[PDB]
């Protein structure tokens, strides 16, 4: 009707400002780099083994990435990329030959939902898929090369669930126990390290089926393994802990905001600090000490958000993905302090800058350990986006 | 190149890049642009970044003390939720202009729909 | 024998007018229509009683500002509603449907610019497009394809804008700049296989494009017929009427007169002549006519107004009936005219950006 | 001052409605670097130059004359005819393309020269949009390596050899049919060498000699072949060959 | 020579800036406190040490100051009704927007209304009540927008909480007025028993 | 007179569309409008010029064959 002449303007509207973007950051900023994909993906993730060279200044890191396609056959890639980790140039920085080279794809079926590996080792990863199973692929094993019969091998593959779901989060401390939530109103465990070659095929050690609606968002609290936090669509998030014999009768339970959240953040300099988003352009924290209390409120998104992560290195920042193509930062230690009336147009002094130059959907961030300052990005215009922030607005 | 210059490396009678831009949706804006214009005074009064408001009240309230209030509706059809207002402040809040950013959150489609213009309007696929 | 003027009309921008054809896609009762293209403008206008005329649909391009002279009727066999394909000086071309209010379809990849636009007779669905780069351009417009390319290397050696089809579309016609008169068979097995694919055909079937074919060889070539610029060509069964810059229409078949038009061989340049018409003062290009929907009268416009009218009945130029219609008024020139579907209505176009209808005397 | 010029034929000149902000987007920049920064930056589309006034700054602006303004995404978005264009709907298919814009702050400057001195990029990828090398229409990304277009001949100059020999009044239809296939092989495999020629003939044979069989154009060929013999390009070894595959 | 054609060249994207700057005058592309050439802004320094626990205890006292509801149950009396036939009132409640809907629900309930009869003149008797019990939640409202009032018959609509936590009304004299399809009004106070 | 016939047979038998004319419209009322008058005596009309929708400027390129080879002339 009138939004499809509407929606064909915003493509006009939304290029140039997108343009006017690109031309902001080179007289504002340290380091833009990008890349095009082939196919959108929905998880970006980080290699966390970094390579970097002495004297050589772009410092070498490699990206996981999962595959969605609309009706050939997707597959599973990671990326690397070189970064100029000096500050004395302005290739430009070094070779012209180039700093992005990535050739590794394992053939994948559906789309990758959720697929994270799990942190005491790399090469184990689970990724959520439509399919019920969980498919399980090692680097190692699985050639770079893709099968040209197509056949893949996602040998000791879970499952437990019958239906697709987002949120795929294995145990910070704990060694193959996963949490993983689907359309089954279920949360789904398993014990990898007493599980044997049985078949290709795992299913659930343990199913917790708390939340009646359906659940879209689990994960560990990231540290403690006794503890673990599960939110879903019945706009409220739901805690549980360990030795819970009555799988459907959690830890702690309470409503946090006026619209769905699938989405939850816990500090890890502070043992008692929980920050979750919400569609309703909410961002908030609480306190372990005040379940039912809300620390504070920001309503000053614009869409829906379910991507949130802890900034590493820095306990008072905390980054964000959007799905308004926007993507915002706050200051923890600055929570309505003293702010100058020009301050007051652009935000509160907590409120910090926000990210979006976004030519296509972003809702998925990520970065590694040892580098706080560094963001990947993932798009439906099959779009790969890497940003250094500058620092003299810090400091 | 280790000599690589700034993003201006471009002759001054190159061909041009065919801009997306497109003259329909322009008519469309201009129009756009100068409805709201004339019913919010987005640009005459509040010179692009203000709105104006002519207070209309509605209703009448009383308290024992020194104090009697107006519920303040506004003519530009685009306003805030109503307040109500002392004969101090009365016969004063009869044309008030407000200033785009001080607008809250609702207004940011109230001026137009147009104005954020959400891009999938349905959850086709998440 | 009996056309004479009762309406006239003139607009705005002042333009050297361009092509104007008659809605032949309509119904012997459903109201009959012609438009009009500017260079950037494109309108249409009915015809009523007494002499009326109301001014129809009228549409700009602003951004694109190049000529826009060739058009095309357009109908639509599936859901039974007319259009009307245009293109201009960038070679893009643009389909209007008046229902839909709104030109949305993608056709470019043309060379330099497109001369001329036509239709198959029975097919609503293909246009044929003549271009300057001695090519021969041809898309499936309900499938967006591009149908095969004629005279990519064996074309004219000068600019091509002239071509016709006839009423089965077996074949079709090029005569460039250089007054050469190339042949193309249409229903070669090559060609035929071709149209049906083009109908079959789906972006997710495959990641190959429509193959398209390229044909060069033209079934017939003769230069000595033409001394002066050539800028119309017809068909009349199996002869080959002409109209150059000589001031002289002539017509023809190629070699005896018992050769067959549909078993002639491309080597052959034999040409007998039969026909001449010859006129004055439309020395020069830019200069198109009309012929009847039935192909009996003929209307010939001069750059002084001037109608040179002949019939193509048994009587013939042998005898050249003569009718040298003419109004004062206009002496700019005359890009085009319109027989309508039947043979009342006449339109012709006056260079300053007028119009002068005609009405038959039946 | 905000002069408008048009080639020296329209002069608008426009004061500045108080210091220290811009006349479209009005930023409260505060200072003149911060201000015509942004004049350049939320302006671009218009060309900048600053004019010392006695006291102050002045300006003078015109159009952009080749201002980069075109769209951003994948250039076949527009390609795609209508509807599906720009639909935004589902995934696509798209070229590997990396740029990288801005990598270290050096040899890039403020202060008050800065702006004075104006008035008077690391790309890798399918970047553009790429066109068939036949059709000449863009190429699609599903479709790299298929849409070559190189081969060892171009199916019109088969035809144009066939009426090259078919033209000829003096030479015999039998004749000319062989050497016509013999023609049509030789540039369809590309073979230049003495055992290259010894090769193709044994490749004529058993391939397209059958048909040769079929037409029942023996004599002809044999002629032919102790022809290329007598040519000193074949011995007596191969045309036995053809002789013998028939018999 | 003439500027007419000079300056819709310079307005046309002067438009194209009048409707962004406008546009991103609610909805900006990046923040301008923090730009190098506006950091005068936030002249604080990255004082990463303010304590955070603290807000724990200070949170519990920020929540003991915010939270209210409306007295005890609803209560009102009626006045003279003048205009060009009984009359009704209604309590009205709404809720947010949700993911997947374009809009957010709302929902009435009654509350009473009086036999007023056809547009009774001045100085009519000494007349009627209205009675309410608590039938505002403000556990529903926490999850759902804030309820408002309606009167019926011509029509006026009021609200009676607010998203910042305080009650709009009280015990004291009103006058309402309604519309049709100055005016129609009506007269009443509350009360708070 | 065998095959016009024929064509307008076929033409008898699809039915067509008939014209319809412009309105004013709500979102496009200030849209430019253009004036034909008449060289005779008929009124003069004034309808307004809806833009068509962009075209993506491409650059020229002139027909040709694909020659893999080099030939004597």
């Amino acid at each position: 009707k009138e939004a499809a002449f509407d929606d064909a303007v915003e493509e006009r509207v939304i290029n140039e400002e997108y343009k006017i973007w690109k031309k902001n950051t080179p007289f504002l900023y340290d380091l833009v780099m990008t890349h095009a994909l082939e196919w959108p993906s929905l998880t970006a993730q980080w290699l966390p083994d970094v390579t970097r060279p002495e004297g050589k200044d772009f410092s070498i890191h490699r990206l996981v990435l999962g595959t969605h396609t609309s009706d050939e056959q997707n597959h599973l890639v990671i990326a690397s990329v070189q970064l100029p980790n000096d500050d004395a140039q302005f290739g430009g920085f070094g070779s012209v030959s180039g700093k992005i080279e990535i050739e590794i794809k394992i053939n994948h079926e559906g789309e990758v939902n959720r697929a994270r590996y799990m942190p005491q080792n790399p090469c184990i990863i689970a990724t959520k898929t439509p399919s019920s199973d969980v498919l399980v692929f090692d680097y190692t094993k699985h050639p770079s090369k893709p099968d040209p019969s197509g056949e893949c091998n996602p040998d000791l593959r879970l499952r437990g669930h019958q239906k697709e779901g987002y949120g795929l989060s294995w145990n910070p401390n704990l060694s193959g126990h996963l949490l993983s939530a689907s359309d089954d109103h279920t949360i789904c465990l398993w014990d990898i390290s007493a599980v044997p070659k049985e078949g290709k095929v795992v299913d659930a050690k343990t199913i917790f089926t708390g939340h009646t609606a359906v659940v879209e968002d689990v994960s560990w609290h990231l540290l403690h393994e006794s503890l673990f936090g599960s939110v879903a669509d019945d706009q409220k998030l739901m805690i549980w802990d360990t030795r819970s014999n009555n799988t459907s009768k959690p830890s702690h339970s309470v409503d946090a905001h006026t619209a769905e959240v699938n989405c939850l953040s816990f500090n890890p300099y502070s043992e008692f600090i929980l920050a979750t988003g919400s569609a309703d352009k909410t961002v908030a924290l609480w306190d372990l000490r005040n379940l039912k209390l809300k620390l504070h409120s920001f309503e000053s998104h614009k869409d829906e958000i379910f991507q949130v992560q802890w900034s590493p290195h820095n306990e008072t920042i905390l980054a964000s993905s959007g799905t308004d193509r926007r993507l915002n930062v706050w200051d923890l230690s600055k929570i309505g302090e003293e702010q100058s009336p020009e301050d007051a147009e652009d935000g509160p002094p907590e409120l910090l800058f926000i990210h979006g130059g976004h030519t296509a959907k972003i809702s998925d961030f990520s970065w590694n350990p040892n580098e706080p300052w560094v963001i990947c990005s993932v798009s439906e215009d099959n779009i790969m986006q890497v940003w250094q922030m500058a620092e003299n607005i810090y400091n | 190149n280790k000599r690589r210059k700034l993003k201006n490396k471009r002759r001054r009678s190159l061909p041009r890049p065919h801009d997306f831009f497109d003259a329909q949706t322009l008519d469309a804006i201009r129009h756009r642009a100068i409805c709201f214009n004339l019913s919010a005074h987005i640009e005459s009064l509040g010179k692009g970044h203000s709105v104006v408001f002519h207070s209309t009240v509605i209703a009448k309230r009383k308290e024992d003390s020194g104090k009697i209030k107006l519920l303040l509706h506004w003519m530009p059809e685009d306003i805030l939720p109503d307040v109500w207002v002392n004969e101090s402040e009365r016969h004063q809040l009869k044309t008030k202009v407000v200033h785009l950013s001080k607008l809250p959150k609702d207004t940011a489609l109230l001026l137009d729909p147009n104005i954020y213009r959400t891009m999938p309007q349905k959850r086709l696929k998440r | 024998y009996s056309f004479k003027c009762v309406n006239s009309l003139k607009e705005d921008h002042n333009q050297p007018l361009f092509g104007v054809q008659f809605n032949w896609h309509s119904k012997e009762g459903d109201p009959l229509v012609f438009a009009t293209v500017g260079s950037n403008r494109v309108t249409l206008y009915e015809c009523h009683s007494q002499g009326e005329i109301r001014l129809l649909q009228s549409y700009v391009d602003a951004d694109a500002d190049e000529n826009f002279y060739t058009c095309a009727w357009t109908y639509d066999s599936n859901t039974s509603h007319p259009l009307l394909a245009v293109a201009g000086s960038r070679g893009i071309i643009r389909i209007i449907n008046p229902i839909t209010m709104q030109c949305i379809k993608h056709y470019v990849g043309h060379g330099n610019a497109i001369n001329e636009l036509k239709f198959h007779p029975r097919d609503p669905n293909l246009l044929l497009s003549v271009s300057k780069d001695h090519a021969l351009r041809l898309w499936n417009i309900q499938t967006d394809t591009l149908v095969a390319i004629f005279g990519g290397v064996e074309g004219h050696r000068d600019e091509v804008l002239s071509a016709d089809y006839d009423l089965l579309g077996e074949k079709i016609m090029s005569c460039g700049m250089d007054h050469s008169l190339k042949l193309w068979r249409i229903n070669s097995k090559r060609m035929m296989n071709a149209i049906k694919e083009s109908y079959d055909y789906n972006p997710n079937k495959t990641n190959r494009p429509f193959i398209s074919q390229k044909i060069h060889f033209p079934d017939f070539s003769t230069r000595d017929i033409h001394r002066n610029y050539v800028d119309c060509v017809r068909w009349l069964g199996d002869l080959i009427l002409s109209k150059s810059c000589e001031n002289a229409i002539v017509c023809w078949k190629p070699g005896k007169m018992e050769d067959d038009i549909d078993k002639i061989k491309p080597s052959e340049s034999n040409v007998t002549i039969l026909g001449r018409f010859d006129y004055s003062q439309c020395d020069i290009w830019y200069m198109r006519f009309s012929m009847d929907f039935w192909q009996k009268m003929l209307a010939l416009g001069n750059q002084v107004g001037k109608l040179y009218v002949w019939d193509l009945e048994v009587e013939d130029p042998h005898k050249a009936k003569c009718t040298t219609l003419t109004h004062h008024k206009c002496g700019a020139a005359i890009r085009q005219t319109s027989f309508s579907r039947d043979s009342s209505i006449l339109i012709a176009v006056c260079d300053d950006a007028s119009i002068w209808r005609w009405d038959r005397l039946r | 001052f905000y002069q408008f010029l048009y080639n020296n034929n329209t002069r608008q000149q426009t004061e500045a409605r108080d210091d220290l902000h811009c006349p479209w987007c009005t930023l409260n920049c505060r200072k003149l670097y911060s201000l015509l920064k942004h004049l350049k930056l939320c302006h671009s589309r218009f060309i900048f130059n600053y004019v010392y006034h006695p006291k102050g700054a002045r300006i003078d602006v015109s159009i952009n004359e080749c201002y980069d303004g075109s769209y951003a995404g994948n250039p076949q978005d527009i390609h795609r005819q209508p509807g599906f264009a720009f639909s935004r709907n589902g995934p696509v298919k798209r070229t590997p393309i990396t740029h990288i814009l801005v990598c270290r702050p050096k040899r890039t400057k403020a202060s008050m020269s800065e702006f004075l001195e104006s008035e008077d990029t690391y790309s890798s990828g399918h970047n553009r949009l790429y066109f068939h090398s036949d059709t000449c229409l863009p190429l699609r990304p599903q479709e790299m390596e298929v849409d070559s277009e190189d081969e060892k001949d171009p199916e019109w100059l088969r035809e144009k050899t066939i009426t090259q020999i078919e033209e000829f009044s003096d030479v015999n239809e039998g004749e000319k049919e062989v050497m016509k296939l013999w023609n049509l092989h030789v540039m369809k495999h590309g073979f230049i060498a003495d055992n290259q020629m010894n090769h193709a003939c044994m490749l004529f044979v058993e391939n397209y000699g059958q048909k040769i069989i079929k037409k029942n154009l023996c004599r002809n060929f044999m002629l032919h072949l102790v022809s290329m013999h007598d040519f000193n390009l074949i011995s007596i070894m191969s045309i036995d060959k053809a002789v013998t595959k028939l018999r | 020579a003439d500027h007419e054609l000079f300056l819709q060249a310079f307005e046309k994207p002067t438009q194209i800036y009048r409707f962004l700057r406008t546009r991103n005058l609610i909805a900006p592309i990046f923040l301008h406190r923090t730009l190098t050439y506006m950091s005068h802004r936030n002249s604080r320094t990255n004082i990463k040490r303010k304590t955070f626990k603290v807000d724990d205890m200070l949170s519990k006292v920020e929540k003991m100051k915010g939270e209210q509801e409306s007295h005890s149950h609803l209560q009102l009396t009626f006045t003279g009704f003048f205009h060009k036939v009984t009359l009704e009132v209604l309590l009205v409640k709404v809720c947010h927007k949700k993911r997947k809907d374009v809009s957010c629900p709302i929902r009435q309930v009654p509350t009473g209304k009086k036999q007023v009869p056809l547009n009774p003149d001045l100085n009519q008797t000494k007349p009627s009540l209205a009675v309410s019990s608590n039938e505002f939640e403000p556990s529903n409202s926490h999850m759902v927008k804030s309820y408002s009032l309606l009167f019926r018959v011509f029509v006026a609509q009021m609200t009676v909480f607010d998203k910042n936590r305080r009650l709009q009304l009280l015990d004291g004299e009103y006058e309402v007025a309604m519309q049709e399809m100055q005016g129609p009004t009506l007269q009443f106070t509350l009360r708070w028993t | 007179l065998e095959r016009t016939e024929i064509l307008n047979q076929e033409w008898k038998q699809r039915r067509i569309q008939p014209v319809h004319i412009l309105t004013s419209v709500s979102s496009l009322r200030g849209t430019r409008e253009c004036s034909v008058t008449s060289d005779l005596d008929f009124p003069t009309q004034v309808i307004p010029l809806k833009t068509l929708n962009a075209v993506a400027s491409v650059p020229i390129m002139y027909s040709w064959s694909p020659l893999q080879q080099n030939f004597m002339v």
